[PDB]
Parts: structure tokens; C-alpha cells; sequence
């Protein structure tokens, strides 16, 4: 059913499926910083899962396959979302409308500053490229379907192709030339490698703060990466 | 046994 | 810059001529594996490959236009990725096995000889299978490998970061030029381009997972790479 | 740094 959709139907479906921007609880410490983020991320997860079911092609997968993809992609998806809504706030990360942080607050947790700077770098990259919302929702869907696909596929790959068609469709609409179209496509997809990298370093520290003392849902998302 | 299972089915 | 002025065909030629050699391992059959000889074998191999990789990087268009500091950084970030994509490329014609060297062809089971590895082993196999399925071309492979070198560390004023982006765009133009020659439609060109670059995220993933176990039998050059 | 050295030759 996803393959039969047009490019605009794909875009509208993805935009309509967008999760809400949540608020955090109302100077920081290491424990309080991690508390606000853990709470926020845990509530975001619930919405992400409902967003995922609305990604065209995702419902066609087995429960086990759906579970696999979410377990692999969830931090990437949280991160690209964070990076996206941080665009209009250069030098800052908009975790929530009432939780806007700079890299200086990032040091409150021993090792957040490394990933903080990477996240800021990504946001600045998106701002430099003038990333559009229609492009953003395509990239986020790509992350969901691609990140786990080699750790189990043809259905998934054809859906991925359809999103590529959609991305190109959006760029042609914006008035980009043929050369500018594939160049921008490549640029956007290469950033996904960085998002994977940030997620990998991110997972690495969550395992190191479970040890020693996260919700049971977060713990189960984590155990899948160890 | 898996919370993610429940949230997806619901 | 020389780099900017190159046609797609001249880009391909430069990369093809710059290809490092396929090195041999020290593997002595009989031993049957220690299963910690094997890490010595792989480490010794990777260490010798690194020397060729460093000289390979110099011949990648645009790389010499960067400072020594930036060259060091790009290699520190990308070296395992580059070793990995080289491995899966020469393993393409060997289903279910990894061709570490012409005299070292290994399966999953001999993987287990080391505690971590199978996991990375399975992912490398899946990647190689993916390349086989797509029928990845040698001209496409050298493009992808160069992209890894330039991109993996570009997110860590000057600003040579822009200069790298120009070269990266050029490699993209080159990939498209190759696909258009193979009789692919514009839709197919874009789709294949996306398919190839998405694999790079998985190669980043494998490198990261690999790097983790390392940070827990190395040469002095490798020990430096592991900052 | 060996890397810097081999890069300079
Ligand atoms: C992955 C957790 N991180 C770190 C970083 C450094 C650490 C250093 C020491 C210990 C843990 C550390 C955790 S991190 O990557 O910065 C990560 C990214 C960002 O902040 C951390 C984080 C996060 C996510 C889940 C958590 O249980 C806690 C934190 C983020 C987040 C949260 C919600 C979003 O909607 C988007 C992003
Ligand atoms: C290099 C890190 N790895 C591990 C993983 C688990 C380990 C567990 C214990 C000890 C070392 C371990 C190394 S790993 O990623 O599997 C890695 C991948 C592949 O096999 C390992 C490996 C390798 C690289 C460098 C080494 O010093 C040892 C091994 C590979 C390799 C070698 C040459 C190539 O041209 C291409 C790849």
C-alpha cells in the first residue's frame, strides 16, 4: 500500500504522522540533568512507537521485525529530532521548549560535551543546508527502515527507494537542477552516517550509567544493543 | 516479556 | 586545487590507479587455529595495510590540500571503516566467507575463535552479500571508499571543511556519471546512489562496534590510531 | 605520532 502512494501522498502521510513536541519537567547537577533527559526520552519513546506504525510500509512487517528496527534506530530518531528543532537556535540544543541548553551545561554530565558538540555540529549543518520539514520527515523514516535492515528485506528496500523518489521529488519541486538534486541527496544521506555515530557513542554511555545506577522500557531498548 | 511488543500491538 | 578540475572519468582513473595492493597474511595452516594466533594474524595484516592506506589517502583528490592535522584526523576516524569496506569488497565473490587475504579465507565459525567477533563478522558478511546483490562495481567501490575517508571525520574559522564538501560533491557527480553509463534511468541512478550511501551508515556502525571491543595485541601504529 | 610522520614523507 505504501508503494502505491504518490510522492505528495508520501509527504503528507509523513507530516501528519509527526509526533508532538513534549515538555520536560519544570542550575543543573549530573543526576538532575540525566533525570530530566531520561524522563523526557522515555515519554518520547511512546510517541515514536505510534509514529512508527504510521510510517508507510512499517505495518507490513512482522512484529519481530518492527521490534528489531525500533530497537536499532530509537536513539538516532530521538537525536535527529533533537537536531531538527534545534535549528532555529544556533549554538543551543532544544531538548524541549522549556529545556534549552548550551554546551556549557553539557559538561554537567561527564562525557555529554563530546556528543553535545556533535549534535550542535549536525544542527548547524542542517541550518547551513536550509533543511526543509518535508526533507526531515523523509530522513527520519529512512533511519527507521535502514538502521536495522542488515542485522536481521526486499519490502523494506523498495520502501526505501520510494522515499528516495520522494526526496528527489521534493528537491525538483524546490527548483533544484539535476546536478543539485543528487548532490543534495548525497549530502543529506552522508549526515545519517554521523547520526549513527552519535547514537553509537550515545548507547555506549547508557550502558555505563545503568552500571551503576532508567525506566524498564529504556532498559529493554538498551539491552538490545549489548 | 517485552514492553515494546505491547506498545506496538496497542 | 587540482581536484575540482577533473572530469568524472579522470576522477575514476585517479582512484583506480591509487588502489593499494592486496596483502598476504602470515597464516600458517597447521597451526590449526590458536584462536589467539588469529588476532595476531589480523593485527599484523591490518598494520601492514595501514601503511598502504596512508599512502593511498595522499593520492585521493583533495586530501593533500588539507593540513597535516586534518589529514591525521580524517584517517584516525576512518581507518577501520576503510579496512572494512576493502574486506567486504574482496569478499564479494566468496559467499558466507571473508577474504582477509588471498591465503586467509574465514567463515563464521572460525570467527568464534574470538569472543566478540562473530557479531562484527556477521555484519561484514551481510554487507558483502549486499554488495553482491547490488553487483557493486569497482569504479563505484573506489568512490565509496574515498567518500568514507573525507566524510567520516568532517564533523570531527578555517575553513577547509567547505573544500572537502566540494570534493565530496564531485565524487557524487562521478557516481552518477558511472550509473548513467551503465544504462540506468534517472530514477534508478538516484535510487542506487541512495542505496550505496546508506550502506556507509552500517559500515560506520561496524567500525564503532569494532572500536569498542578494542578499547577493552596491537602495533605501535594501531595503538596511535586508537586514541 | 607515526601517522604524521608517514604522511610527511
Ligand atoms: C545517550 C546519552 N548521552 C550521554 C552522553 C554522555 C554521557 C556521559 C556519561 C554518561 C552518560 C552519557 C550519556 S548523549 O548522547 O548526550 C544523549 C543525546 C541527548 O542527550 C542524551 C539523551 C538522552 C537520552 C536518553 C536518556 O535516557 C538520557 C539521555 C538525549 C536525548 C534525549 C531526548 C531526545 O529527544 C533527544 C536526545
Ligand atoms: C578490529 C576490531 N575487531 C575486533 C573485535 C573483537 C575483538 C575482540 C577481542 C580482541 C579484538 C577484537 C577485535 S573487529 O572489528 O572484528 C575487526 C574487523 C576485522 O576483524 C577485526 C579486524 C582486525 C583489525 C585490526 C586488528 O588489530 C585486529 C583485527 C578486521 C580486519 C582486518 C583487516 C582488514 O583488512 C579488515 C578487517
Amino acid at each position: 500500500l505504501a508503494l502505491s502512494l504518490t510522492a505528495d501522498q508520501m509527504v503528507s502521510a509523513l507530516l501528519d504522522a509527526e509526533p508532538p513536541i513534549l515538555y520536560s519537567e519544570y542550575p543543573f547537577s549530573e543526576a538532575s540533568m540525566m533525570g530530566l533527559l531520561t524522563n523526557l526520552a522515555d515519554r518520547e519513546l511512546v510517541h515514536m512507537i505510534n509514529w512508527a506504525k504510521r510510517v508507510p510500509g512499517f505495518v507490513d512487517l512482522t512484529l519481530h521485525d518492527q521490534v528489531h528496527l525500533l530497537e536499532c534506530a530509537w536513539l538516532e530518531i530521538l537525536m535527529i529530532g533533537l537536531v531538527w528543532r534545534s535549528m532555529e537556535h544556533p549554538g543551543k540544543l532544544l531538548f524541549a521548549p522549556n529545556l534549552l541548553l548550551d554546551r556549557n551545561q553539557g559538561k554537567c554530565v561527564e562525557g555529554m560535551v563530546e556528543i553535545f558538540d556533535m549534535l550542535l555540529a549536525t544542527s548547524s549543518r542542517f541550518r547551513m543546508m536550509n533543511l526543509q520539514g518535508e526533507e526531515f520527515v523523509c530522513l527520519k523514516s529512512i533511519i527507521l527502515l535502514n538502521s536495522g535492515v542488515y542485522t536481521f528485506k526486499d519490502h523494506i528496500h523498495r520502501v526505501l527507494d520510494k522515499i528516495t523518489d520522494t526526496l528527489i521529488h521534493l528537491m525538483a519541486k524546490a527548483g533544484l537542477t539535476l546536478q543539485q538534486q543528487h548532490q543534495r541527496l548525497a549530502q543529506l544521506l552522508l549526515i545519517l552516517s554521523h547520526i549513527r555515530h552519535m547514537s553509537n557513542k550515545g548507547m555506549e554511555h547508557l550502558y555505563s550509567m545503568k552500571c551503576k545506577n532508567l525506566s524498564d522500557l529504556l532498559l529493554e531498548m538498551l539491552d538490545a544493543h549489548r | 516479556h517485552k514492553i515494546l511488543h505491547r506498545l506496538l500491538q496497542d
